[PDB]
């Protein structure tokens, strides 16, 4: 079914968001 | 082995007259078995009366027998007693009383068909079908 | 049996009374460093 | 502000530590995880609301926020049943959409903003050894506490009412017109024992009772804001207590602890503020429903129910409480205090009423008691319903249950905050939470024990 | 030495239905009789003989059928209190 | 089930509940960027 | 009186085990006719004192009976209970019970550490007058029987799992040894009592009816075990009877 | 008679329990 | 100078032989009567009637019990939460007979160990210590009050308190696991972990110290006398502790650190039994341990028992047999 498709889709952009933020805070010297 | 035809042939009336679900079926009247029925009738059991039990010992004896899918779709269209004499229609969960029972007024006739053909075929999936509380 | 419920209420009473105004009476101060506060 | 270890003193895995006194930093923590708190809320109810089947009973459906907001009387009707699903998507929507803006101010004052508030602003600003500017945020946050509870008088009496399971005609969302203002009430109710026949608190059966509760609470929180504003702490309280910011986190821990422990209990015991129609049956209530219906049962088959005796001697459906109330057998003697609406009909002034038991009850009395029977607060870890030696097939587990079991659990936990912070905070202040100085060991100078 | 029940297990109540003894599960064998009928039967007990169940006041025709139907699954012994007393015919703490 | 017109993110609802137990998560990956000081 | 309190008035505070009494001194009467029946309400069954006819190891010593001290608490009244109330050609005035809560299984203590549970109960009780009476009055005796069951009923289980319809016939902790006990033999017979309920207040505005009553009765014999003891209880009584 | 024992057992525990506090070896610093 | 400020600091002296404050005002009484009531009680109580049932349980030693079997029964079933103090009964016999003695142990006792642990927390704050050894204690208070108090208060009645005895705790047991599957509840797991794994780095912590120990004696004396208490050097080498243990697994499963160490072995069993107390004060409100009855079907759907079927039969047999002429009702439902 597609539904659960698009859950795991939603699921890994949410999980990706985190460390997405972390990691351009990291690769371009933020204030960590 | 598989549940095969045979497992899933099951008798549709009192004449001889037998019926046989699909997978579909059995697997759509477990679903509504576990979903509606089984609060009380977990395991064929009845836990508010377990004089009138879900085993085919007691499914034979009612009066008229509701060992068939057609007295047991009569029965959940007018639940009675033991000895079909009390209308129990206020009493028992039914598809003719949505004001007092919502939770089984979206199931259609074929909804029907198939959890009393789950109730047909589960006996014989299960040896402690229909028996004591405890047990 | 009233007898035995005044007595264990009035020494139920005192035991809990001493250790409320036991630590109402400066117990940050009952310490061996500092006693500012 | 140091963020590591040489500069701190305090590990990561302590980390939040390094902002007892970075007020601004400390702010933003606070408003962010307020945020949490908001977000929590909404996509929580989002999700009940998604997952939600409103023929169906609220408990039967692993619900605890719809409850709430149905026992507010929003979305319900007679007998607790879904008129409109929208109530239940606004709460969710509006706290999603607020826990944005919490989180968005979190951040910044967090991140961005300054780390000290004390040189941008002196009402902001607070050292945690002022007792005046503490006990004005406690002033402050009291009013609104105060408000929170006059708003929810102001919804059970001139905004559509609550939920009264205890409505005649059936229970049912009415408006509550003559609040119990007497203080003799409400304040007795503090007054009464925390056990069984009395139940402290978690014994009010009433709505007049609890909204008249709410406004003395509302008036009692804004006039203590008010002392809190305009008064400073007395000498009794100078001496008694440890003033830092450790100190009053753990008063609030002891606070959450007690609190989450009341909660437990309340929900595991009162069907007043949580309705059966949306809680499902308290324990007490499903066992006494259990003897309620094998009385019907075999008094429709003819059994003599006040004359017969058990195995024991006793009697197998009624027998005398301890003070002599009437009451039902078995194991449920147990429970002769539950008091329910589809149960009080047949009590008498001596308890159950053999008139009423014999030509008085009800079809719908007699399905209620077969449905909280059979949704007894029992069920496994895996939401396997009924008793534990039960096959897998009823998917239930009463929310009354998750509730009580999570805020026990919470409870417990925050009083071992309570301590670990207060034994801190009484070191830290005495000076040796960092250790013995070993030239002044206070043991080495003590005479010996024996 | 037996105990009272295990005598009367020697006897035809061991056998067959007793409408002085038998509890009301005992009924649910015959078509018709569970939950209206073996309530009456039991209300009206004793029995001195098997027949005198056909002159239960207040009884229908298609329950004098019923009964004349299944005369043969009835026997008639002395009523022991044992099974008896305290309703142990509608409620013998089995279920 | 939501109102009809919400229907069609159904799904991301459906995963919204758990999102504050990533910050939890969070503050460990931020802590492994900088090192665990 | 506790006529005008509710539940709340009453509860936990030991009101619920005590009989309603005739508020009205009113020592009038209730006619009768002398062939009608009269139903009784709310019959109600106060005891008060309890009494076991002591054992001695002698044989023709006086028996008497001792004081015994109630262990169970305030569960040990009878309370509505129907009846009826039939008076013969001959004014023979007689009560017979139908149905209520007719019974309370009672503990008691006796000095010496013994404890005495019996079944105390007014179950199936016929009880006539002295003929020629015209009312029910301060002269109204109805002495009669009243049937006593076994206090433990046959489903009962001993601490070894042996009773009479359910459970063991034999010792089976000790497999060698498991037939040697007469206890593995359980019985229920039926025991009978005696009541006598002295009317000593009548108020025929609403027919309530009040008094005293002397009951003899055999205590629990555990199955068989042991043999019954013989139990006194004497308390106050009231009804209400439908003219 | 067998609770004479029981009860003889205990109260040596106990009694043990009070000589081994009030009469310790009492620690000392050397 | 004041009377009360002597006072104040009699009880607040360091140098009591037994340290009293605050809090042990409050423990001493309640400790002492609960200790005096249950003593009589163990050795000298009549029969109780815990279930209600009148089927008095005895549970003293003079009324034919031993050690083994003897206890002082819950209070019974009739009475359920209610208060029952030795005023409310009309008589002390009335009070014995319905299990007055366990609600008195109880709550003395119970008040009494919260006020040990506060009490702990006094000691080490007039002591100049660190003060969070009553944290520790704070995990046997909580199993304490799970299974005294926080289970009955969850199924309604004392009478499901656990019993003041030896076979009475394994009464209660065997009933806990018939009606909530404890074994298979993974907070009793944690706690299983916590008191195996507790007596594992006991065992490892003392054999890696004694392995370890200086060269302070002959093999004539005792070991032991080669510490002095008060001594100020290391009685043993952690560098040698270390040494070993980092090749008996590899090296970096070895602490260094004593203070690393000591907080590890503080910490396993107090989380342990920490989560355990949870498991049985959630079971307290019936959120029972995992069920996988029946789980495992065949393509037809009959059923392929596992082992936790098998373990379900043994719940069972429990089940159908406890408190076996208390039920009236086919469901156990409290
Ligand atoms: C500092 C503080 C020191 C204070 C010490 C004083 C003692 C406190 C503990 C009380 C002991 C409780 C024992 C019996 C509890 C009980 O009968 O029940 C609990 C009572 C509730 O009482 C119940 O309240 C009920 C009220 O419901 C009634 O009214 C309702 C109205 O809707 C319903 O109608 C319901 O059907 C009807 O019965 C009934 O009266 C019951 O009979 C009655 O038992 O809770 C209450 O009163 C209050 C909550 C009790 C304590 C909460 C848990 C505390 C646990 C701490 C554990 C810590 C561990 C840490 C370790 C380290
Ligand atoms: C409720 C959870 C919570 C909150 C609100 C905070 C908040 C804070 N922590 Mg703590 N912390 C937490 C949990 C939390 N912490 C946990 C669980 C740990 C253990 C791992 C720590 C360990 C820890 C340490 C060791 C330190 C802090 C510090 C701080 C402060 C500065 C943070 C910083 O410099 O980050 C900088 C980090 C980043 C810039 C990375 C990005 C972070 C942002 C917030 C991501 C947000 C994502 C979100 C989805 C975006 C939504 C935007 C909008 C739509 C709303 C800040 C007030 C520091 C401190 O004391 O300051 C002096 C510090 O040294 N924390
Ligand atoms: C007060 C808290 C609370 C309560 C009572 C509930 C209760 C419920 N939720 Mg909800 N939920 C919560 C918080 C809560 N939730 C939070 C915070 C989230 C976000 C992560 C969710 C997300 C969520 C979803 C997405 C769903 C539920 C569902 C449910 C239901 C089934 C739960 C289940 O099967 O659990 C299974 C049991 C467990 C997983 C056990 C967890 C044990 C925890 C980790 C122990 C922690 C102990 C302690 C605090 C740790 C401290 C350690 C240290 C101190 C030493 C039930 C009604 C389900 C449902 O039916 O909804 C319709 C569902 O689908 N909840
Ligand atoms: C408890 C929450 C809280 C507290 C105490 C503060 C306190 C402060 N903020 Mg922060 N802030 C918060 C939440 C909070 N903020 C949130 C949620 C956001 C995101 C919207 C921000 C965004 C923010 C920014 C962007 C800035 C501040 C600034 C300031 C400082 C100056 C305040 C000022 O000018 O007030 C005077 C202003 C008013 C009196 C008007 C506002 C009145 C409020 C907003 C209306 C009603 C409140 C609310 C809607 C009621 C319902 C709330 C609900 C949760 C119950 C002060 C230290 C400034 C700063 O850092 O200074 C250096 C600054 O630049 N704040
Ligand atoms: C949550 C909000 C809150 C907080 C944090 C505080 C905090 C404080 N208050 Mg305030 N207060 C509040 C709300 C609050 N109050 C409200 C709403 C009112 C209005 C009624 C007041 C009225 C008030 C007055 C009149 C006074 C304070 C004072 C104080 C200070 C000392 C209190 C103290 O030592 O208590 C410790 C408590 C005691 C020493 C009393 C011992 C009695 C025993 C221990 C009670 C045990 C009960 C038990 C644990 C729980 C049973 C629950 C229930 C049945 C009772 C402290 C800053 C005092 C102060 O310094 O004034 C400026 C003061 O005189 N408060
Ligand atoms: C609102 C309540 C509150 C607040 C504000 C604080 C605040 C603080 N605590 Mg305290 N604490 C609390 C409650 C609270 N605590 C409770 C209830 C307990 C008992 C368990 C403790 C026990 C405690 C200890 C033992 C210590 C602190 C410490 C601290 C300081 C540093 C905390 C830090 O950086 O954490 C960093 C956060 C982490 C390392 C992550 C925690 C991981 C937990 C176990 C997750 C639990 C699981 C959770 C339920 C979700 C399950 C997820 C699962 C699915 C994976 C800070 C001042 C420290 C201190 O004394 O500083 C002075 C310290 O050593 N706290
Ligand atoms: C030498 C005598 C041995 C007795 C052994 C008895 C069986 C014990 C089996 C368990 C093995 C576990 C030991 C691990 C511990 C271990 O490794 O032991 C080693 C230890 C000696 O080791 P060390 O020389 O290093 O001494 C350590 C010292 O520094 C002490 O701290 O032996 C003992 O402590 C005494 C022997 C145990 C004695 C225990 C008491 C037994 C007496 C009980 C009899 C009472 C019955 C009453 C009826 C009369
Ligand atoms: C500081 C810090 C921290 C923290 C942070 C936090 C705590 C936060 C937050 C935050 C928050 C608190 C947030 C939020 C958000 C929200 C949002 C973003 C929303 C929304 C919305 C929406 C978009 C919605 C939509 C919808 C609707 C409208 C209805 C229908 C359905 C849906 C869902 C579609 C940490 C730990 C990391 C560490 C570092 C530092
Ligand atoms: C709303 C409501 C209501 C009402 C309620 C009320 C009215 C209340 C209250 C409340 C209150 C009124 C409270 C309280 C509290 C208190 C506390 C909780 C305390 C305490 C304590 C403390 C904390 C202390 C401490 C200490 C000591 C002990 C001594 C030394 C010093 C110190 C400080 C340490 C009712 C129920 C009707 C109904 C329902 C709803
Ligand atoms: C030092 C700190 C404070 C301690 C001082 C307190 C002293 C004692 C106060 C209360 C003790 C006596 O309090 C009194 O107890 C009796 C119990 O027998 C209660 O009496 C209650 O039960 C008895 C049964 O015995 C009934 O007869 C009575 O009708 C009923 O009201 C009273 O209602 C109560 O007022
Ligand atoms: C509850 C009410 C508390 C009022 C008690 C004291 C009120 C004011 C008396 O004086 C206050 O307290 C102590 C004396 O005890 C003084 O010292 C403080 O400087 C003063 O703030
Ligand atoms: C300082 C107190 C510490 C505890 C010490 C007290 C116990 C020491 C022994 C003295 C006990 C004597 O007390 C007496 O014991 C006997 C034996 O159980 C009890 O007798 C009880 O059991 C026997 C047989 O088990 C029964 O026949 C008797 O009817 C029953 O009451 C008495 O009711 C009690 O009064
Ligand atoms: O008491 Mn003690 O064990 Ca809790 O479960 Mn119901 O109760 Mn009775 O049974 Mn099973
Ligand atoms: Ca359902
Ligand atoms: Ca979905
Ligand atoms: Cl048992
Ligand atoms: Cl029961
Ligand atoms: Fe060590």
């Amino acid at each position: 079914n597609l539904e659960p498709i698009f859950q795991l889709t939603f699921l890994g952009l949410i999980v990706l968001a985190g460390p997405a933020v972390v990691f351009v805070l990291a690769f371009r010297g933020g204030d960590l | 082995v598989e549940l095969t035809e045979s497992t899933r042939t099951i008798p549709l009336d009192e004449a001889g007259g037998t019926t046989t679900l699909t997978a579909r079926q059995f697997t759509n009247g477990q679903k509504i078995f576990v979903d509606t029925c089984t609060q009380c009738h977990l395991q064929g059991k009845t836990k508010t009366n377990n004089n009138v039990s879900l085993g085919l010992a007691d499914l034979a004896g009612a009066e008229p027998r509701r060992d068939n899918v057609l007295a047991l779709v009569e029965f959940l269209k007018n639940p009675k007693s033991y000895d079909g004499e009390d209308d129990y229609s206020e009493l028992h969960p039914n598809i003719s009383r949505p004001d007092i029972y919502p939770e089984m007024r979206n199931y259609t006739e074929d909804d029907i068909f198939d959890v009393a053909g789950y109730t047909l075929i589960a006996p014989k999936l299960d040896e402690r079908w229909g028996g004591t509380i405890y047990f | 049996m009233l007898t035995l419920k005044i007595a264990v209420y009035i020494v139920v009473g005192l035991f809990i009374s001493l250790f409320i105004f036991g630590f109402l009476s400066s117990d940050p101060t009952r310490n061996p460093g500092r006693k500012d506060f | 502000g140091g963020r590591d270890l040489p500069s701190t003193g305090f590990a990561w895995w302590s980390g939040n530590a390094r902002l007892i006194n970075l007020s601004g930093k400390l702010l933003g923590a606070h408003v962010a995880h307020a945020g949490l708190i908001v977000f929590w809320a909404g996509a929580m109810t989002l999700f009940e609301v998604a997952h939600f089947i409103p023929e169906k009973p609220m408990y039967e459906q692993g619900l605890i926020l719809l409850p709430h907001i149905a026992t507010l009387g929003w979305g319900v009707g007679p007998a607790g049943e879904v008129t409109d699903i929208f109530p239940f998507f606004v709460v969710g929507v509006l706290h999603l959409i607020s826990s944005a803006v919490l989180g968005l101010g979190g951040i910044y004052h967090a991140l961005r903003g300054p780390e000290v508030l004390e040189e941008y602003s002196s009402f902001f600003g607070y050292d945690w050894k002022d007792k005046n500017q503490m006990t004005n945020i406690i002033g402050y946050h009291l009013i609104l506490l105060g408000c929170g509870a006059l708003l929810l008088v102001f919804k059970a009496m001139f905004f559509g009412g609550v939920y009264d399971t205890w409505a005649p005609g059936g229970g049912d969302v009415r408006v509550i017109t003559n609040p119990t203002l007497n203080p003799a009430i409400i304040f007795g109710y503090l007054l009464k024992a925390p056990f069984g026949g009395e139940g402290w608190i978690i014994s009010v059966n009433n709505m007049e009772d609890i909204i008249g509760g709410h406004i003395w609470i509302g008036l009692i929180c804004i006039s203590g804001g008010i002392w809190h504003i305009l008064t400073k702490p007395f000498g009794w309280a100078r001496r008694a207590l440890i003033w830092s910011g450790e100190a009053y986190l753990s008063y609030s821990l002891g606070a959450l602890s007690l609190m989450g422990f009341i909660a437990s209990v309340f929900v595991w015991f009162n069907n007043t503020a949580y309705p059966s129609e949306f809680y499902g049956p308290t324990g007490m209530e499903a066992s006494q429903s259990q003897a309620f219906t094998f009385l019907v049962r075999d008094q429709r088959l003819g059994a003599n129910i006040a004359s017969a005796q058990g195995p024991t001697g006793l009697g197998k459906y009624l027998m005398r409480s301890p003070s002599g109330e009437i009451i039902f057998g078995g194991e449920t003697m147990r429970f002769w205090d539950f008091r329910g609406p589809w149960l009080e009909p047949l009590r008498g002034p001596n308890g159950l009423d053999l008139d009423k038991l014999r030509n008085d009850i009800q079809p719908w009395q007699v399905r209620r008691a077969a449905e909280y029977m059979t949704h007894a607060p029992l069920g496994s870890l895996n939401s396997v319903g009924g008793v534990i030696t039960d096959v897998n097939s009823f998917n239930y587990v009463s929310p009354r249950a998750w509730l009580a079991t999570s805020h026990f659990v919470l409870g417990f936990f925050f009083l071992v905050g309570h301590l670990w912070h207060a034994g801190r905070a009484r070191a830290a202040a005495a000076g040796f939470e960092k250790g013995i100085d070993r030239e002044t060991e206070p043991t080495l100078f003590m005479p010996d024990l024996d | 030495e037996l105990n009272a029940v295990d005598a009367k297990l020697t006897t035809d109540f061991g056998q067959k239905i007793d409408l002085n003894n038998s509890d009301i599960r005992d009924f649910r064998g015959l078509r018709g009789f569970y939950p209206n009928l073996a309530s009456e039967i039991i209300k009206n007990a004793p029995y001195d003989t098997v027949e005198e169940v056909l002159d239960i006041p207040g009884l229908s025709e298609t329950q004098k059928s019923r009964l004349e139907a299944n005369l043969g699954s009835f026997t008639v012994t002395e009523p022991s209190i044992e099974l008896t007393s305290g309703d142990d015919r509608i409620n013998p703490g089995v279920y | 089930k939501l109102p009809e017109a919400y229907q069609i993110f159904d799904p991301l609802v459906d995963v919204l509940p758990v999102i504050p137990l990533f910050f939890l998560a969070l503050a460990f990956v931020w802590q492994a960027a900088v090192g665990f000081k | 009186d506790k006529s005008q309190l509710t539940y709340d008035d009453i509860v936990n505070t030991g009101l619920a085990n005590v009989c309603p009494e005739i508020s009205s001194f009113t020592r009038g009467t209730i006619e009768v006719e002398p062939n009608t029946k009269y139903f009784v309400s709310d019959f109600c069954m106060e005891p008060q004192e309890y009494f076991v006819k002591e054992e001695p190891v002698n044989k023709r010593q006086k028996a008497e009976y001792v004081k015994g001290k109630v262990l169970t608490r305030q569960t040990t009244s009878l309370e509505q209970i129907r009846g009826s109330i039939a008076v013969g050609a001959d004014g023979t005035l007689t009560f017979k019970e139908k149905d209520g809560i007719d019974f309370q299984p009672i503990t008691v203590l006796l000095p010496g550490g013994e404890e005495v549970p019996f079944f105390f109960t007014v179950k199936n009780f016929t009880g006539t007058t002295e003929p020629g009476f015209t009312s029910i009055n301060s002269s109204t005796d109805f002495v009669g029987d009243f049937n006593v069951p076994s206090y433990r009923g046959a489903g009962f289980l001993d601490p070894k799992a042996r009773g009479l319809y359910t459970g063991y016939d034999n010792a089976v902790a000790l497999p060698s040894a498991a037939d040697k006990f007469r206890t593995n033999k359980k019985e229920t017979p039926l025991g009978k009592g005696t009541l006598s309920l002295q009317v000593t207040q009548v108020d025929g505005s609403t027919g309530e009816i009040a008094g005293i009553f002397e009951s003899e009765q055999p205590s629990d014999t555990d199955l068989g075990a042991k043999e019954p003891l013989d139990v006194k209880v004497r308390g106050i009584f009231y009804g209400r009877v439908d003219t | 008679m067998e609770s004479v024992a029981y009860i003889l057992v205990l109260t040596m525990a106990l009694a043990v329990l009070f000589f081994a506090i009030a009469f310790r070896e009492p620690p000392r610093i050397e | 100078a004041s009377l009360w400020e002597q006072f104040c600091q009699w009880v607040t002296s360091t140098n009591n032989r037994i340290y009293v404050g605050w809090f042990g005002t409050l423990m001493i009484p309640t400790l002492l009567t609960a200790t005096t009531c249950f003593i009589i009680a163990f050795i000298a109580a009549p029969p109780v009637d815990i279930d209600g049932i009148r089927e008095p349980v005895a549970g003293s030693l003079l009324y034919g019990n031993n050690i083994i079997s003897g206890a002082v029964v819950p209070s019974s079933n009739a009475i359920g939460l209610h208060f029952y103090p030795i005023w409310e009964a009309a008589s002390l016999d009335e009070w014995l007979y319905n299990g007055g003695p366990y609600q008195l142990v109880v709550f003395h006792f119970l008040i009494g160990i919260f006020c040990y642990m506060g009490r702990q927390w006094e000691l080490s704050y007039r002591l100049g210590m660190r003060p969070w050894i009553c944290v520790a204690y704070s995990a046997p208070v909580s199993a304490a009050t799970a299974v005294f108090l926080i289970y009955p208060i969850g199924q309604g009645s004392f009478s499901d308190g656990m019993p003041l005895g030896i076979s009475g705790t394994f009464n209660f047991m065997i009933v806990f696991q018939a009606e909530h599957n404890i074994l298979m509840h993974p907070f009793h797991m944690l706690g299983v972990a916590g008191v195996f794994g507790g007596s594992l780095f006991s065992a490892m912590h003392g054999s890696l110290v004694t392995s370890s120990l200086v060269r302070e004696t002959t093999e004539v004396e005792s070991q032991n006398y080669g510490y002095k208490f008060g001594q100020e050097e290391e009685t043993y080498n952690i560098v040698a502790a270390h040494g070993y243990f980092g090749r008996l697994i590899f090296q970096y499963a070895s602490f260094n650190n004593s203070r690393s160490l000591h907080f590890f072995l503080g910490a396993w069993p107090v989380i342990g039994i920490w989560f355990t107390a949870m498991g049985v004060s959630t079971m307290a409100f019936n959120l029972n341990g995992f069920n996988f009855n029946q789980s495992i079907l065949d393509s037809q759907g009959r059923v392929i028992g596992t082992w936790a079927d098998v373990l379900n039969r043994a719940n069972i047999g429990f089940e159908v047999m406890h408190e076996r002429n208390a039920h009236n009702f086919p469901l156990d439902l409290a």
